[PDB]
């Protein structure tokens, strides 16, 4: 029996956290929850009991947070969350114009145009500082190639703009190329960001694992989520230092429907599935994931946002009786 | 009517060949004067001046992709082509997952990350400067709103990442928010590039005109082009206060296809048609565009990118015989 740090969050957060809790218990998952609140205090940092919890449990599940220093930039520095993994998978029986999408975006989470560094050079002239380093690049590329080796993926594509930003993106590319030479069992290729965006929208099936710097990853992960149904069905995990990883929903707090038993908890649940696989609980992950997809394929009980009108409770309840197989 | 031509990189020369052939068959009173900037060696600043000089005389160009800052950024500063407009429009017979789509993408093209401002700050740590200025953000915002005023458009959307680049992208938004107040009959919305890219895939019909800085324009140009058929069919144009140069919307050399008579010239042809509109040869403009559009709708002759088997030359001549069938 193992303990997970749970940050319910704001708006629908509690509801969808509780929904994931009930599904885990129904599935007899060996998971207990330590509920924690990360609204920042200053001395800016997260509350001591949050950090102490996460340092001890390593696994965290995090719902949508409200935007005020952002608590997610704080979480990232506090645990050196350097790898943002976002699998994008077609949901069998939730029709979009795109089918058989199976892409994993690996996004460098520490650097790039997200440095926080800008200057007013002279009045009316701003320079924003994009930062690319040798170590961060090698680290993310080593992560994308380990992920491909451990998840049956065959191809890693490095997405870049080294033709426009010759030195920074060039360095990112060079460190990908090095790691790729070190991993002969994964086929590696390079591709410009604009070209990826041009092709992704036409034929998404030509892409497997994609590793890229921060800004490109933040943008392309959300583009790809459009192909399969939006942020309400997309999981996300962030890996960090000292075996810490935080799995998260990346949709908004949805206050227009908070508390009205109307929320869609697929995302947090599919993230909690990533979490379960990260912990070795492969059998519970596959049953919960199977129970989830089967509920959606059946159609008879979808939440408002996916073209139905079942309550969040009814959707959560059908999954629970399904996962008892 | 003299017109500066720059064949450009990759399949560029092949595409100009198709423009040149269709123009002959439509008896377009246009005389191209050819110059070369793409892939030159010290002969750099010289060739750029010959373009500016012929541009002062012709004030209108049609160019392929053009392969210290890059040759493209240098040309665009030398000519002050701050504004780039891509018309994202479905072709009635050419079916995709998003038909009946009509968007305009306006991108600032002289600053941002395209400045080549990079340096090694320490062993293995590279710094790269994205530039945003008040003067260029204001100017591209006025252009977008004058565009949407002129062409009868309703909404202008400013795309940004000011939640992260609060100073630089913030100053871009600020100039947009200022200009928007002068055009009260135009709706003004803002949206983070992250979401905007998801929005364009789920439901691009929610948009109308979009305006944005350089890098986000390169992304959205390509994304939106792929919605309506890809780089073979989507045209573009770049403006100064006195110049207009026409090009393709999602700019790519297509190195693979050079010499294989494979490339689709629809984008370059439609662009040439908009060029003719800019020259007050409306009759020739609407004829070429109507012929291009009808050969695609009918479905007999179509290049690989559009589901067919035809060569670039086969497709071009099908256009030529159709235009000659109108005069
Ligand atoms: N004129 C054209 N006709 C048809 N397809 C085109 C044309 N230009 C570009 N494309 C499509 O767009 C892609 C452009 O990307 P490409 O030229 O390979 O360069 P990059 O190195 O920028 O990715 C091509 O692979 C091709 O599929
Ligand atoms: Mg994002």
């Amino acid at each position: 029996v193992q303990t997970v740090t749970l940050i319910p969050g704001d708006g629908i957060g509690p509801e969808i956290s509780a929904a994931v809790m009930k599904i885990f218990d129904a599935a007899k998952a060996p998971i207990q929850w330590e509920e924690r609140n990360v609204t920042a205090i200053q001395g800016w940092m997260i509350p001591s009991e949050a950090k102490e919890s996460m340092d001890k449990n390593k696994m965290g599940l995090k719902g949508p947070l409200k935007t005020p220093p952002s608590m997610n930039l704080l979480l990232r520095k506090t645990f050196d969350l350097y790898a943002n993994v976002r699998p994008c998978v077609s949901i069998e029986g939730y029709k979009t114009p795109y089918t058989d999408v199976n892409i994993v975006t690996i996004r460098e989470n520490t650097e790039g145009e997200y440095s926080g560094i800008e200057h007013v050079i002279v009045d009316g002239v701003v320079a924003s500082i994009k930062l690319i380093t040798e170590g961060a690049s090698k680290r993310i590329a080593e992560f994308a190639f380990e992920y491909a080796r451990n998840n049956h993926r065959s191809n890693v594509t490095a997405v870049h703009k080294a033709n426009i930003m010759r030195m920074s993106d060039g360095l990112f590319l060079q460190k990908c190329r090095e790691v790729a030479e070190s991993c002969k069992d994964i086929k590696f290729n390079e591709m410009y960001l604009d070209t990826v965006c041009l092709n992704m929208v036409q034929d998404p099936s030509q892409f497997d694992v994609l590793v890229m710097p921060n800004l490109y990853g933040d943008i392309l992960s959300d583009l790809c989520a459009g192909l399969i149904g939006g942020l309400g069905v997309t999981p996300s995990g962030n890996i960090g230092a000292n075996g810490v990883a935080i799995f998260e929903s990346v949709h908004g707090t949805a206050p227009d429907i908070a508390g009205k038993d109307m929320a869609n908890p697929t995302a947090l649940l599919l993230s909690a599935v990533m979490m379960l696989r990260h912990m070795g609980l492969f059998d519970h992950a596959a049953r919960i994931e199977a129970a989830c997809f089967a509920t959606i394929k059946d159609g008879k009980s979808l939440t408002k946002d996916l073209g139905g009108n079942a309550k969040c409770s009814d959707f959560t309840e059908e999954i629970c009786r399904r996962v008892k197989d | 009517f003299p017109v500066t031509m720059l064949p450009g990189d990759g399949v560029g020369p092949e595409l100009m060949h198709a423009v040149k052939e269709v123009f002959k068959a439509a008896a377009v009173p246009v005389e191209f004067q050819e110059h070369h900037l793409s892939e030159v060696q010290m002969a750099s600043e010289e060739k750029l001046e010959q373009v500016l000089s012929s541009m002062k005389e012709n004030k209108v160009a049609i160019i392929g992709k053009i392969h210290l800052a890059s040759y493209d950024m240098r040309l665009r500063r030398k000519l002050d082509l701050f504004a780039n407009v891509v018309h994202v429009k479905s072709l009635p017979g050419y079916m995709t997952r998003h038909n009946n789509l009509d968007l305009v993408i306006i991108r600032e093209q002289t600053e941002g990350e395209y400045s080549s401002l990079e340096h090694e700050s320490a062993r293995g740590v590279i710094e790269c400067l994205k530039i945003v200025t008040r003067a260029k953000s204001q100017r591209i915002a006025k252009f977008a709103f004058d565009y949407a005023t002129k062409k009868g458009r309703g909404k202008v959307t400013a795309v940004h990442k000011a939640n992260i680049m609060k100073l630089g992208d913030g100053l871009f938004l600020q100039c947009c928010e200022e200009v928007a107040e002068l055009y009260p009959k135009i709706k003004f919305e803002t949206m983070i590039i992250d979401n905007c890219c998801m929005q364009l895939v789920q439901n691009p019909y929610q948009f109308d005109v979009l305006v944005m800085p350089n890098l986000y324009g390169n992304i959205i140009d390509n994304l939106a082009a792929g919605l309506v058929g890809g780089a073979g069919v989507v045209p573009g144009e770049s403006y100064s206060a006195e110049y207009a140069v026409f090009e393709t919307g999602a700019r790519h050399p297509f190195a693979q296809a050079v010499g294989r008579n494979i490339a689709n010239p629809t984008a370059m042809l439609l662009s040439a048609s908009n060029m003719l509109r800019h020259l007050n040869l409306e009759y020739h403009s609407s004829m070429i565009a109507d012929a291009v559009k009808k050969v695609i709708k009918v479905g007999k002759v179509r290049t690989s990118d559009m589901g067919g088997y035809a060569t670039c030359h086969d497709f071009t001549e099908e256009i030529c015989r159709r235009v000659k069938d109108l005069d």
